[PDB]
């Protein structure tokens, strides 16, 4: 009860608000350069390596011959 | 006269020289490869902490600007990754500007620069390049281009302009540019006009150092 | 910290509960023995060495020139220093603050005791040596202050000046001086380590202290400057309401007594 | 990282190290190796100690 | 060796520029964009408010604890540059010393204690002689002259105006502080400054009679020479005539790079204009810094060859680049 | 002049001269700072913006410390002129609030670097007592934005010069301040200040909730 | 969120997540609970009501999730733990990796510089603290560290080499002068390097104990960073 | 081959032609050709004489960084339990000196040194990323070869492009003009050090003198003029 919850008027002449959200490039308090959306692009090639490459840490080839190598030898030390 | 350099005249330190352009006095000390202060210490790079000292009075916030111009050229002209993690000091003592100190830095610095690389070509520490500099001013009387200028011709400039420039295969191609400061108004075809009688000029002037360092050089070393 | 952790509890073990006992083992209102030694200095207007039980000393020492007031609004400035720090460390500085706002001018002191005709005060230079720190000094530097600024002779004027008797400077009798009375205040230090709240602090207790008040004492009450000021940085706790008041009802009780003996020695 | 440095009133610190130190959890156990941290927990900075002196050297 | 994998996995931009700035640039270059995502020859926006700082804000408020000749906030990215132009008083064609200079001091906060770093210094004097060499600050202009300020005995006071024995002139400062800087600063305080000089004001100056023949009684305990005339001249602010100041010497800046991509190190010449994260100020060891004005009159331009190949192909266009954004600073604000 | 820094002609002189208030806050909005705050008062008397920047958690070894510290520095605003002395007082006096309200102890090597702008403050119509209240908010802000543990939210208010901090609902107090108020305010005051830190308290939980 | 009858969704600083002791019925048997608060919470103390009181607060602006560390039922421990750059939210302590580089090279170990902290991965951090925003702080890595399949007679230099970014698990807190790093598992030792002993071409393991230089054509022998 | 060469320049062999390196010749990091980056004379051998030709440049410093097979003289600076740290010439990064590193010296058969005694000792291991060490034992002749250290005498700074040709080249008359005019002993280091005694106070001096005279000067004709004076005025 104690924050209760109010909207705010601003009411804001130094105009921070707006600088809070960047934002892209065809946003508000940024000069536009691309016509197309900037960030979603940039975003999709850093989404079609993710899943791929997290899932795969260690499921290629070169890393089971060397899980086997590390395996082996590891085996003595547990015994 | 126009220029003179001598190498080898301090005797405690790594390496030295002494640049005189007319008016203009520089001499210089290389001091080091030697062992880094921790807060200079550089993983896979030598160290640089430049120090220019004025003539007159007391160093202050301009050398440090200068210090910055200095630092921006020699960074490629020394082979960083020769020495790592040890610091070279370089010191860098105006004995005359023979001008004004803050109205004008232009023949200072060509000077320092110079006297830097003789510096380091005594101490030993590589260098990838042939390096000098020379000054360029433009008088507003005639409204027009002096090449090395006097101190007189300094005062009557509208603008002043330094380029140093990266000397390969014969030190005598122009590899790259490693600065051009170009202070006062200039539009574009004085610009192309201070590259291109730039270029010439630089390589007499390198001539004029390559010249010196085996004259200096050879009575030393034999066989 | 430079104690031991045992010792920390065994202290706010002890001095939590109802006695309050400490290494003195006093009850709360009662101080340390101190020793004031006055008028050192023949060079100046007034001197002072006061030296503390925990071998804590400051020697306090005034200065004078008389000014012109109508181009000034500061007559007393304290310059603090404190062997063994420098002139810009954060408590040395803050310290110089505390003690400039408890002597300011108007508020809590004099600002016509001071002054020897309606255009020209005197500009009192307190300046401040401790000679050896490691327990707060604030409260010391008030003693030695009052027992100081009761023994500030300034010059006599030689001859009742007027601010129209000539329009010229003033000028002082050549040997006879004026007692400046004057009474500034007195800072007194409180603490708290539970609920209990205890006058004068040592330095063993200011080590395991919540908080402490720092309130001062001017002229038959208390006033302004107030401030909380937490003894230590790991022992560090809140405190109620109850407790402040209870810490004003002990002050105006005890204070008296202290600034009388104090006045005359 | 081997040695603490007490302070008894002297002309400089006096040396208390690992062989020379009872510890509790046994007599002596509770620590398998030396580490800076293994020391520090038993023993703090400001902390107080009866200890007795085993020789005497030159050096103060 | 050809089935692949022992490549570490994806670390974010920030994390990867941390983990080697060579690196991530190169990364990013390739997509043809900058390591803040935006295509190279975009830019950050450029916000600025004048007069919320500075005293002259009002008509019906002049108060005396402020005393603030012009003044901007200026808001790029994140990089927050405020200024505040400020003066004092010292009793004294295309030559440089007809020119004047700003004494700046620019203090900038990246998690340091201090205020006193070799990081600011230089772009403090660097500012200083930006200033000279663009001639923006003819003498006449802070050489001003007093009236005379005569009380009446009439209970009324005169102050009495020239047109606007011994001179003076001003001399001009600038706080200019920083918050956040995430790239090279040099052009946003270069930015702001300009803004902040064509909102300059002077305050009025003015003497006694009998200026020359006023007593210094100030100096004591010589020794002679502790008796003397001496000037005194407050400045009062209930008017103050607006800066004269030559439009044609404005700049607006702008910064450059050159660097290069080579496909098999993040295992020719490229071109970026201005440098907004940590990765592009580390790596972008060649760049060219431009002051342009907007007629086609350039004022300084300095180009720092850290090491990589110019050719001046790349530095014929950024002189082109720097008067459109100079261009388009200028008609965006007015001013 | 100086050697660290351009100084310009050193024989010249300056220039001789001739609830009631709403608290909008704001967060999150510059960055190379692990957390930064916004806080702008607007009031008959004043308006005034106050901008706060907390650095670190930073480590601080080659030294092993009980506990971790806090550093506070003000800086003088461009439109405000104090005494370099009473910036250190009230840099004491947070220090001190700030002290018991940050726990401590989750953080071994710990320096934390607080840094208190106070920018602007102008009047339509000491001043040093006012303005306190909006460190306390803006500081606050910025040490939960970055994720440092603290006990409650810190929050104060200001009746005549008086300034009381407390946490809790009112209930502890952490701070206190008199200087150049009446003798006897001592009610009217705490009554007055904890509707004040209720009513800033509440704004404040408001910011952070809106990231 | 919900863990009982008695947890709020969102919390905040100085807001109450649960009692220090609880109590509910599952299958009509009365199962006490003893909480206790783990990172980004405390038990702070209090009086309310004229008795003491001792609850559990929240100290960070978070999701109030529950983990563990395990009348007439046993009682369980539930550890309450809020969790929300943020360097000021993980300082280098153990269990977090930190992200290195090499800024000297000794005998039986390697000074090497935090830059980073990963959080406690998919979720990853930056530290604050930069060569260009000014401050270090150092770790080490010793001889002991480097593998731990044979790591009492490889040497440092045999894995390691100045300006080489590696990623490290801090193994303890250790001494006050350093932090105690291991490498010895099998997703830490060098995340990039580059050839020539750190001046020639960007290289990327390979194998892990090589790392193939593009520019040189020639394999230059480290300890390597796998997934 | 035997020619004056500035950096910034092409190489004179062909860089397709099998060469192995040795000093003052860098190869480019990414770019994978041989430069100078010296100022100096190069030398290039020539097939037939060697196995593969071996190239170099000859370049003044005054300044000197550790190589193998180097003999160098150090003062030992510090004591250290495992170690000790010695300097080989002033300013500079440590250089290490193993215990053990004497003839005879194992970890029961430790040695007592102290700081300020003079040693004299081959570069056994340079690296510029770890220390330089010095043994005082040759592993490699497999007999220390009057190595170890030095007492008495006095050191004499030298320049090193003079230090290193004194060393390599014994029909430099240096020292066949002082064994004429005393006896003597002398320990050569490439540091940049050269040490010289002989039994009496005068006899050593003189060497000092003239031997850094002659190095200042650094002429062949000078050389003989400037013992035969100094010799005549330390006995005057």
């Amino acid at each position: 009860s104690l924050s209760t919850s109010i909207p705010l008027s601003s009411q804001n002449s130094s105009f921070l608000s707006l600088k809070k959200h960047n934002n892209e490039l065809l946003g508000i308090f940024v000069p536009c350069n691309l016509p197309k959306t900037t960030r979603k692009v940039a975003i999709e090639n850093f989404n079609r390596p993710s899943p791929d490459d997290i899932i795969q840490s260690a499921q290629l080839n070169a890393f089971n011959e060397k899980l086997e190598n590390l395996n082996i030898k590891s085996v003595p030390k547990a015994e | 006269m126009s220029v003179q350099a001598e190498i080898g005249i301090l005797d405690h330190v790594d390496g030295s020289s002494e640049f005189v352009s007319q008016d203009t006095k520089v001499i210089c000390s290389v001091t080091g490869p030697i062992e880094p202060k921790a807060r200079q210490e550089l993983p896979t790079q030598l160290a640089l902490e430049i120090i220019v000292r004025p003539a007159k009075g007391v160093a202050t916030t301009r050398e440090k600007v200068l210090e910055d111009k200095l630092r921006a050229v020699l960074t490629p002209l020394i082979t960083r990754h020769c020495y790592p993690r040890q610091l070279c000091q370089i010191t860098c003592q105006i004995l005359e500007s023979g001008e004004d100190e803050a109205e004008f830095s232009l023949r200072e610095l060509s000077c320092c620069i110079n006297a830097a690389f003789l510096a380091l070509v005594d101490a030993g520490i590589a260098l990838n390049s042939m390096c000098a500099s020379i000054p360029i001013a433009i008088i507003k009387d005639t409204s027009d281009i002096i090449v090395d200028p006097t101190a007189e011709q300094l005062k009557i400039s509208l603008s002043v302009h330094t380029l140093a420039l990266e000397f390969v295969n014969g030190g005598k191609v122009v590899k790259n540019v490693l600065l051009l400061d170009s202070n006062g108004d200039f539009n574009e075809d004085q610009l192309f006009s201070l590259l291109e009688l730039g270029e010439q000029k630089c390589q007499e002037l390198v001539t004029n150092i390559r010249r010196i360092i085996q004259d200096n050089i050879s009575p030393r070393l034999v066989v | 910290m430079s104690l031991s952790v045992a010792e920390k509890s065994y202290l706010y073990d002890s001095l939590a509960s109802t006695p309050s006992i400490r290494p003195d083992g006093r009850l709360p209102h009662q101080f340390r023995p101190i020793e004031i030694f006055t008028d050192f200095l023949p060079s100046s207007n007034g001197s002072s060495r006061i030296i503390a039980s925990d071998g804590s000393e400051c020697i306090v020492s005034i200065k004078s020139k008389v000014v012109d007031h109508h181009v000034e609004n500061e007559l007393l400035q304290v310059d603090v220093d404190i062997a063994g720090q420098r002139d810009d460390a954060l408590v040395v500085e803050t310290i110089t603050s505390l003690l400039n706002k408890v002597l300011k001018s108007g508020s809590g002191v004099d600002s016509s005791k001071l002054q020897l005709t309606k255009k020209y005060s005197f500009k009192i230079f307190v300046d401040v040596l401790v000679i050896s720190s490691h327990s707060h000094p604030i409260s010391l530097i008030s003693f030695a202050i009052y027992s100081a600024l009761n023994s500030t002779y300034l010059p006599k004027l030689i001859s009742a000046f007027d601010d129209l008797e000539v329009e010229e400077l003033p000028t002082f009798h050549d040997y006879d001086m004026v007692k400046l009375d004057i009474n500034p205040p007195l800072v007194f230090i409180l603490a708290v380590v539970g609920n209990n709240m205890l006058l004068d602090p040592a330095a063993n207790e200011s080590e395991v202290a919540n908080n402490g008040l720092i309130i001062s004492w001017s002229n038959g009450k208390i006033t302004s400057p107030i401030r909380s000021v937490a003894l230590n940085d790991s022992n560090v706790k809140s405190f109620k309401p109850h407790l402040l008041k209870q810490g004003l009802a002990m002050v105006e009780k005890y204070a008296p007594d202290v600034v009388r003996s104090l006045e005359n020695l | 990282n081997k040695r603490w440095k007490v302070d008894i009133g002297g002309k400089q610190h006096a040396v208390l190290m690992l062989g020379s130190v009872n510890l509790p959890g046994g007599i002596l156990r509770r620590k398998s190796e030396s580490d800076e941290l293994q020391m520090r927990s038993f023993l703090k900075e400001g902390d107080l100690l009866n200890a007795e002196v085993q020789s005497l050297f030159q050096d103060g | 060796l050809e089935t692949i994998e022992i490549h570490p996995i994806t670390f974010p931009p920030e994390v990867l520029a941390r983990i080697s700035p060579e690196l991530s640039l190169q990364r990013h270059l390739s997509l043809g964009i900058r390591p803040c995502l935006r295509k190279y020859e975009e830019f950050r926006d450029v916000a600025i408010e004048n007069n919320t700082l500075s005293r002259y804000a009002d008509a019906g408020n002049i108060d005396t604890k402020n005393n603030i000749l012009g003044s901007n906030v200026l808001k790029s990215g994140k990089t927050i540059v405020i200024t505040s132009i400020t003066g004092g008083i010292i009793e004294e064609e295309d030559i440089i010393a007809n020119y004047a200079s700003v004494y700046p001091v620019v203090e900038v906060e990246r998690g340091r204690v201090g205020a006193c770093t070799d990081e600011e210094m230089t772009i403090s004097q660097k500012l200083h002689d930006s200033i000279l060499h663009s001639r923006i600050l003819p003498k006449k202009a802070l050489k001003v002259k007093a009236g005379v300020r005569s009380a009446n005995e009439d209970g009324t006071f005169s102050v009495l105006y020239p047109d606007e024995k011994r001179k003076w002139s001003y001399v001009l400062y600038a706080k200019i502080v920083v918050l956040s800087r995430t790239g090279p600063v040099f052009d946003l305080c270069w930015n702001s400054l300009m803004y902040a000089l064509q909102s300059v004001k002077l305050p009025r100056a003015f003497i006694d009679e009998r200026a020359s023949d006023l007593r210094m009684t100030i100096r004591t305990r010589g020794r002679s020479a502790t008796i003397r005339e001496t000037y005194e001249i407050i400045c009062d602010q209930t008017k103050s005539v607006p800066l004269m100041i030559n439009a044609k010497n404005i700049a607006f800046a702008s910064n450059y790079g050159i660097v290069e991509l080579d496909p098999e190190c993040q295992l020719n010449t490229v071109l970026i204009a201005d440098l907004d994260t940590e990765a592009e100020e580390t790596s972008i060891h060649s760049t060219i810094s431009i002051l342009a004005a907007p007629s086609g009159n350039y004022k300084q331009l300095t180009l720092m060859g850290g090491g990589a190949k110019i050719t001046p192909e790349m530095i014929k266009r950024s002189l082109l680049l720097s008067r459109v954004r100079a261009d388009d600073l200028s008609t965006r604000f007015n001013i | 002049q100086d050697r660290r820094r351009l100084l310009g002609p050193a024989a010249a002189k300056p220039m001789a001269f001739s609830s009631e208030q709403e608290l909008s806050l704001h967060t999150g909005f510059i960055e190379n700072c692990n957390g930064s705050a916004l806080v702008e008062a607007r009031s008959l008397g004043h308006q005034t913006s106050l901008i706060s920047a907390v650095y670190g958690p930073r480590s601080i070894r080659g030294s092993f410390t009980s506990q971790g510290t806090i550093s506070i520095q003000l800086k003088n605003g461009l439109l405000e002129k104090y005494n370099t002395n009473e910036l250190k007082e009230v840099s004491s006096f947070l220090m001190g609030i700030f002290n018991s309200v940050v726990n401590l102890s989750r953080y071994p090597k710990s320096g934390i670097d607080i840094f208190v702008y106070l920018t602007y403050d102008k009047d339509l119509t000491s001043q040093i007592s006012s303005l306190i209240p909006h460190c306390i908010t803006s500081i606050t802000l910025a040490l939960a934005d970055a994720g440092i543990e603290l006990v409650d939210m810190a929050g104060a208010g200001e009746a005549n010069g008086t300034v009381v901090s407390f946490i809790k609902n009112g209930e502890e107090i952490v701070g206190f301040w008199k200087d150049d108020g009446d003798d006897e305010d001592l009610l009217e005051c705490l009554d007055r200040c904890k509707e004040q830190y209720n009513r800033y308290r509440d704004l404040m939980i408001s910011c952070l909730m809106n990231q | 969120m919900a863990c009982n009858f008695q947890f709020p969704e969102i919390a905040y600083p100085g807001k109450l997540i649960c009692p220090q002791y609880g109590t509910e019925n599952k299958d009509g048997e009365d199962i006490i609970f003893n909480y206790v608060p783990g990172p980004g919470t405390k038990l702070i103390q209090y009086e309310h009501n004229g008795r003491t009181l001792e609850a559990i607060t929240a100290t960070l602006v978070g999701t109030v999730r529950c983990e563990e560390e395990k009348t007439r039922r046993t009682v369980k421990n539930i550890l309450v733990s809020v969790l929300p750059n943020d360097f000021a939210n993980n300082l280098p302590k153990e269990g977090d990796i930190v992200l290195t580089r090499v800024t000297r090279l000794s005998l039986q170990r390697a000074n090497v510089e935090i830059l980073a902290v990963e959080d406690k991965a998919a979720t990853f951090s930056v530290s604050q603290a930069s060569s260009d925003l000014g401050e270090t702080f150092r770790g080490i890595i010793r001889s002991q560290d480097v593998r731990s399949t044979d790591r009492d007679r490889v040497k440092v230099i045999e894995c390691f080499k100045p300006g080489d970014i590696v990623r490290a698990q801090v193994l303890s807190l250790g001494d006050g002068t350093n932090y105690y790093l291991t490498t010895a598992r099998n997703d830490l030792g060098v995340v990039f390097a580059r050839a020539a002993n750190g001046a020639g071409g960007l290289m990327y393991a390979t194998d892990w104990q090589m790392m193939t230089s593009p520019v040189t054509g020639a394999t230059e022998k480290r300890k390597c960073a796998k997934p | 081959m035997s020619t004056f060469i500035f950096p910034g320049d092409s190489f004179p062999v062909d860089p397709t032609t099998p060469v192995k390196l040795g000093p003052g010749i860098y190869c480019d990091p990414n770019t994978q050709e041989i430069r100078p980056v010296n100022t100096g004379v190069l030398h290039v051998s020539a097939k037939g004489k060697s196995g593969v030709q071996t190239a170099y440049i000859d370049y003044s410093s005054k300044r000197y960084i550790p190589s193998v097979n180097d003999f160098v003289i150090g003062v030992i600076i510090g004591t250290f339990s495992d170690s000790y740290k010695v300097s080989l010439q002033n300013f500079s990064s440590s250089v290490s000196l193993s215990y053990m590193a004497f003839p005879n010296a194992s970890k029961k058969n430790r040695p007592t040194l102290q700081v300020g005694d003079l040693v004299y000792a081959r570069v056994c291991t340079a690296e510029k990323e770890l220390e330089a060490e010095i043994e005082c034992f040759d592993s490699t002749t497999g007999r220390d070869a009057g190595f170890g250290i030095l007492e008495d005498g006095m050191i004499i700074d030298v320049n090193l492009n003079f230090a290193r040709q004194l060393l390599f080249n014994n029909d430099f008359p240096l020292l066949k003009v002082l064994a004429a005019h005393t006896k003597f002993e002398v320990a050569i280091g490439l540091n940049g050090k050269i040490w010289v005694k002989c039994e009496e106070l005068s006899n050593t001096l003189a060497c000092y003198r003239t031997i850094m005279e002659c190095c200042q000067k650094n002429d062949t004709a000078a050389f003989k003029d400037i013992a035969k004076r100094q010799f005549k005025e330390i006995l005057t």
